[PDB]
């Protein structure tokens, strides 16, 4: 549960990265 | 007394851990209608 947490966090951080940069 | 403390601190540690789990997933599947908006957005606006 910790390591995909953590891995789920990683990709969400990636995610609203990518939004930001087309927002 | 290191048992039985130790393992409902851990049993409990399972609900605090799975919480934010369940809500990582809601998160994640928002994140993902988000994005697919934007991506239509873009879409339309091009036509």
């Amino acid at each position: 549960y910790h390591a995909h947490n953590k891995n789920r966090k990683q990709e969400i951080d990636r995610y609203l990265r990518t939004i930001s940069s087309k927002k | 007394a290191l048992y039985q403390l130790i393992t409902e601190k851990l049993d409990y540690s399972l609900k605090v851990l799975q919480e934010k789990f369940h809500e990582n997933n809601s998160m994640c599947d928002e994140l993902k209608r988000k994005e697919n908006n934007f991506k239509n957005r873009l879409k339309q606006l091009t036509k």
